[PDB]
């Protein structure tokens, strides 16, 4: 005869499953492990201008963090279709991680955004570049509490 | 959740006894029950088992098969352990515990109970006798002999001196009566200064004997 | 099943890690193995249920491992209230509840010299019925001690928190008419700290 | 496929079945435990959005202890959850309809008995939650069921 | 996976549940309204052909109304329907057994009550529709359920 | 998805439904036939294993007769079984927990009536089988609904 | 109310589905049809020294038994994170069958064996080679009764 509400904390499921949260439509957060963190930032500018990258040696050079490559691999695979030209590029020199996508096609990447940190048409955003970067702990989860369904559904 | 119960005590050889384990605070029928004893000095021993809300499968220890019966009543939520033809090896402390036995859950007794003393003896309680043990640092003692298994309190100088006093727990005997010795150690200075009196108070028969041990 | 613990008694001080071993004979299913704690007055507790698991209200100093016929219970750090009896338990086989024999963990210290005393009977004990003589040792360590009685050449308390050092008594008993045979009686006690045996005797009168 | 996992239960419970939820994965609350009768309904319904979270909690609880990467959940994701719920809520949100984000839940407590019912979840739309009145009938509908629980 | 879609309900319906077919949805017929009691069995079954068709009809209504290519069903097909029924019917057809084809159905109408039954589908076998007596017992088997519906 | 196959019944059956295992699919046993009521519980629960074996037996029985390679099961692996049972048992095995090896089962028979329960498979652990006592409560919990089966 | 047991015989499901059984920790028997047989073994010795082997002509020759190669096809396809770089010691000359690999990556293939006939870390078996062989209708299936669900799990 009495109504009650409970809100679940999704922070305990830390390492068993990656998590994700939202500050603003510019950048999305991914956390894996105890501390490992990735930013998915929308920006009109380009921070790297190298013209050649490839994925075979990225897993072949074998000195990387192998628990991290998986999320960007599933991001690369889950996009519906892809242009023959490799507009997207990557760079992992020095151990760092940098994956850039030249938005300026966008339909698939925008639905991937709608799912990773979660009418139907090809409306595009005014931003022109996606940057995929390493980050520190800092704080990206304050407006909305983090959840694991941003990654479970796209597996 | 906890189990409350009572029972046990002194019974003459050849009698009959009943152990009751009452239950409160959980769904009784959905659990299995165990009866386990602990004899003085050794490890725990199985006594009996019973399964869940069927009363069907019953198991007893290899040593004590036959003289025991175990049953469970859901109406009053009580474990009943009926003991017949008591022997001289049943003196121990009993626990009644509960555990479930399925696929997902491993086996463990979690909600235990209260220990229950059970003792068999031929004679009744008979008041002990107090013996003196007067001798850099020396020691003096009070001994009590011809003593019943029930607990007693023995004290020096009405409890004034509570430092360096050792009371020895009762040990297995031959005749069938316990006994115990207490010793207190003091330096050479304290000898002949403070009056020392051995006091024994024993609840069955309420024997309260106070003997002033002096030369 | 024959199920035994090892070693019989462990002596260690807080700060380091310690291990206890449980061994069986028949093949062992790891999913039905429990580890139990038994202190003085309180009812026994459930330290671990499962081969390597965790209880609801147990500190993180405990861990378990092993397989086949070997079980290792490891405590990485100690506590002032972690010295009592331990047990390893298996469900099934024969009988259904295979409790272990026993285990005990104590504190380590250097050797100590016992204080010895001998108490002979008195003249009033003709009313006692049977003569008794008490050979008493106090404040000795370690547990290894042997007591014997000689003609013409048992009781123990618990380890105490304040001192952690043991006591021992021997109550030699002789029938009244049987005592008037000899006049000199000795009790001897030996322990590893004192290689040379020390024997003490008394003369009737 | 179909989810197949089972609930582990706990030592020291009122009843054999029934999942008790601790205080380390809640917000502004202590540990909270549900009745076995409510738990009995997860293994018979496919549209429930709550028992998936209990299954994820139990999987993590039993993966932290009896182990020592992330491929485990890659292999176990289908056996744990139902991706059709995710797709259903995605298609419902893309049509601008209130949808459940698996964040907070409402249940019908009973003051004395404590026979809490299986919670559905609060919905959301464009970042704003709802109000108690907007799903009034829902709040009443489950109430009817509890009356039939008396039978 | 499992089908997860729900029912959109109607405006003038006597009962909150239930789905009413339109005249422009059938052939040489009128609009028909099924009771909520009958349609309450779709969410608790997996071997029926009618309820999948109702799910597709609901999805079509919502898609044409609340939006303005074909990838929508390319992504929602698992949610709406169950491919295992397609596999089962195809296997029954390749081994030459009478099988369903999602075209025409049969049900029972109680004239006075108005309560109906879930329409199990008709059977075809190599270009020949079945004749009524062949599955006679089925036509009466569900009839027994009406007796149990008196309770 | 969801399994969709159905029981084909027999000729000399005493009841309209219910499978009957023959002599050739058992070890050191004769032919045994279960009641129709017990088999009626296969098409309504996803947490059982014996009915998967019956589905495979039936599929093979029709395959040998009605047809004269192996793509028949590659195309129909899902329609018969549920892969999540395999995944769940594999996860139980990898966590050093009792699991089911799909080989032998235990059921509960009645001396006079012959009404039988749905068998659940016997559990193993590291090449060693269990004793009856280790899951005693299971053996009796089903017994309880036997009384409930009288209602 | 009495208890009974029954034991199914998987030998009848003979030609509809592949069957698998175990002899010891390093031996696996695969059977399809009635007489054909495959041996899956772990062994410390190498056999084939031919470093060149392509899979196109394997299906292109068409002289092979087309009801058998599918199983080893699913076997090398189901293994995860396979580099497709080298060490593929396949050989089918004369119509025969032979597949072997180095184990010194092995985590995936060992998990594959554990699934194909039946903690979790990168277990390193001491054996160095995996042998695929044709065989005769012997009595391999004696240590454990063969079951078909080993193949169902992989599929
Ligand atoms: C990463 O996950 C761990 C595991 O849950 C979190 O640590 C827990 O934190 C809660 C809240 O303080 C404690 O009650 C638990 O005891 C902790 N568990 C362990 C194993 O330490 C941790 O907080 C998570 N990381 C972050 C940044 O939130
Ligand atoms: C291959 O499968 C067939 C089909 O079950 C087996 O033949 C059956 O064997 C049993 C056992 O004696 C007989 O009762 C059946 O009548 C046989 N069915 C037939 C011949 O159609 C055969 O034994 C299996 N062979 C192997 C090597 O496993
Ligand atoms: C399992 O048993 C088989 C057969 O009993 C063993 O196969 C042996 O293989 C070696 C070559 O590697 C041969 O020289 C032997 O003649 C085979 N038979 C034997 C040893 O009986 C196989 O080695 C066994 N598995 C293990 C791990 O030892
Ligand atoms: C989002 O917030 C970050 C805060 O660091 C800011 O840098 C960025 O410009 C913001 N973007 C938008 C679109 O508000
Ligand atoms: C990939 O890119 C690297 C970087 O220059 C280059 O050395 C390599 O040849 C490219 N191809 C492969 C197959 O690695
Ligand atoms: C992210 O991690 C890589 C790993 O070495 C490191 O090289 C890079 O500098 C990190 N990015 C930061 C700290 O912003
Ligand atoms: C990104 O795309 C834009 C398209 O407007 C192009 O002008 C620009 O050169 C591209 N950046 C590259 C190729 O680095
Ligand atoms: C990027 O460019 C678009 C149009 O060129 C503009 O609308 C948008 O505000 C720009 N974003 C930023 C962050 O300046
Ligand atoms: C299984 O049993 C064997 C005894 O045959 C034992 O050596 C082994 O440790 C047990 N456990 C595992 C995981 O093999
Ligand atoms: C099962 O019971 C038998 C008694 O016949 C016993 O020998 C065995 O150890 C028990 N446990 C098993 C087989 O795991
Ligand atoms: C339901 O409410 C009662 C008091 O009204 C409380 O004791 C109980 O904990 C509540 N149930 C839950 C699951 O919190
Ligand atoms: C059932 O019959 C009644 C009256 O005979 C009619 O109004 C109703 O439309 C029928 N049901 C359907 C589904 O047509
Ligand atoms: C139905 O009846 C007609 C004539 O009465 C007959 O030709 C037809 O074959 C029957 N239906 C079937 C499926 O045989
Ligand atoms: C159950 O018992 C009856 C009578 O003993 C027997 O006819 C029947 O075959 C048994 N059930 C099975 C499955 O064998
Ligand atoms: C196995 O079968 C192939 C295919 O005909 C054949 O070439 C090979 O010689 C066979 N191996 C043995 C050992 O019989
Ligand atoms: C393993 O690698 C060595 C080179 O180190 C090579 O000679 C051998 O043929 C390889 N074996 C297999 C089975 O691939
Ligand atoms: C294979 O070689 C390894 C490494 O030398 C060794 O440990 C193992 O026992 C060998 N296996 C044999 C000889 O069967």
């Amino acid at each position: 005869y009495e109504l009650q509400t409970l809100e679940l904390n999704m922070e305990t499921l830390n390492m068993t499953m990656p998590l994700s949260c939202t500050k603003n439509s510019s950048h999305h957060y991914i956390r894996v492990g105890n501390e490992t963190g990735l930013e998915l930032t929308l920006t009109n500018t380009s921070i790297i201008n190298h013209k050649f990258c490839n994925l075979s040696d990225a897993h072949k050079k074998n000195l990387y963090d192998h628990a991290l490559m998986s999320i960007i691999s599933t991001f690369h695979l889950s996009i519906p279709n892809f242009n023959q030209y490799e507009a997207m590029s990557c760079d992992f020199n020095g151990g760092k991680i940098s994956v850039q996508y030249n938005l300026s096609v966008a339909n698939g990447v925008l639905q991937t955004f709608m799912r990773m940190a979660w009418n139907w048409d090809c409306i595009m955003t005014s931003y022109q570049y996606l940057i995929i970067q390493n980050t520190t702990w800092e704080d990206h989860c304050q407006f909305s509490r983090p959840s694991p369904i941003g990654y479970l559904g796209l597996l | 959740v906890q189990l409350v119960q009572s029972g046990g005590g002194l019974v003459r050889p050849g009698g009959s006894l009943r152990l009751s384990c009452a239950a409160a605070g959980f769904t009784f029928k959905s659990y299995s029950m165990n009866w386990v004893r602990q004899a003085p000095g050794r490890g725990l021993e199985w006594v009996s088992s019973i399964t869940s809300r069927g009363g069907s499968k019953t198991y007893y220890a290899d040593v004590v098969k036959g003289r025991f019966t175990v049953s469970r009543d859901n109406a009053k939520q009580s474990l009943y352990l009926q003991m017949n033809s008591l022997r001289a090896e049943d003196t121990a402390i009993y626990f009644c515990a509960r555990s479930r036995h399925s696929t997902s859950q491993p086996s463990y007794m979690d909600v235990w109970g209260r220990k229950i003393t059970v003792i068999v003896s031929s004679a009744s309680t008979k008041g002990p006798s107090v013996f003196p043990l007067a001798p850099g640092t020396a020691a003096l003692g009070c001994l009590v002999k011809d003593y019943f298994p029930e607990p007693v309190t023995v004290s020096w100088n009405s409890g004034a001196l509570t430092s360096g006093v050792h009371t020895f727990p009762a040990v297995l005997q031959s005749s069938g009566l316990y006994s115990l010795s207490s010793v207190v150690t003091v330096p050479s200075s304290s000898l002949g200064t403070q009056t020392y009196i051995c006091n024994v108070n024993h609840k069955p028969s309420n024997t309260k004997v106070d003997k002033r041990v002096e030369p | 099943i024959v199920l035994t613990q090892s070693p019989g008694t462990l002596s260690l001080s807080p700060g380091e890690r310690a291990t206890l071993s449980c061994r069986a004979s028949q093949s062992v299913i790891s999913y039905y193995v429990a580890w139990y704690q038994h202190k003085g007055g309180q009812a026994p507790r459930l330290l671990i249920y499962g081969a390597s698991s965790r209880a609801t209200g147990v500190p993180d100093r405990f861990s378990g491992s092993g397989s086949g016929t070997d079980f290792t219970l490891t405590i990485s750090s100690l506590e002032p209230e972690d010295f009592a009896l331990y047990y390893c338990q298996y469900y099934g086989s024969s009988p259904l509840w295979a409790f272990g024999q026993g285990t005990k963990v104590e504190i380590k210290r250097t050797v100590a010299a016992p204080s010895v005393f001998i108490f002979p009977p008195s003249d009033e004990q003709l009313k006692s019925g049977t003569a008794s003589v008490v050979c008493l040792l106090n404040n000795f360590y370690p547990r290894e001690a042997k007591v014997q009685w000689k003609v013409d050449n048992e009781s123990v308390t618990e380890q105490d928190s304040k001192d952690s050092t043991y006591s021992l008594s021997s109550t030699l008993t002789l029938s009244k008419a049987d005592y008037e045979k000899h006049k000199v009686y000795a009790c001897e006690v030996t322990h590893q700290g004192l290689s040379s045996p020390v024997t003490k005797s008394f003369n009737r009168g | 496929g179909t989810f197949t996992w089972t609930l582990s239960d706990s030592e020291g419970n009122e009843t054999p079945g029934g999942y008790c939820l601790t205080r380390w994965m809640l917000i502004e609350a202590e540990l909270k435990c549900f009745g076995n009768t409510a738990v009995a309904k997860c293994n018979e319904k496919h549209d429930e959005e709550f028992c998936d979270m209990l299954r994820l909690f139990d999987f993590n609880k039993q993966a932290i202890r009896r182990l020592k990467s992330i491929q485990l959940i890659n292999k176990a994701v289908n056996a744990l959850i139902n991706d059709q719920l995710i797709m259903k809520n995605h298609l419902r949100d893309i049509m601008c309809i209130p949808y459940c984000n698996y964040s907070k839940y409402w249940y019908l407590n009973h003051t004395s008995s404590g026979r809490t019912s299986l919670p559905k979840c609060w919905l959301i739309s464009n970042g704003s939650y709802l109000n108690e009145t907007q799903f009034s009938d829902d709040i009443e509908q489950q109430a009817d069921n509890m009356i039939t629980e008396m039978l």
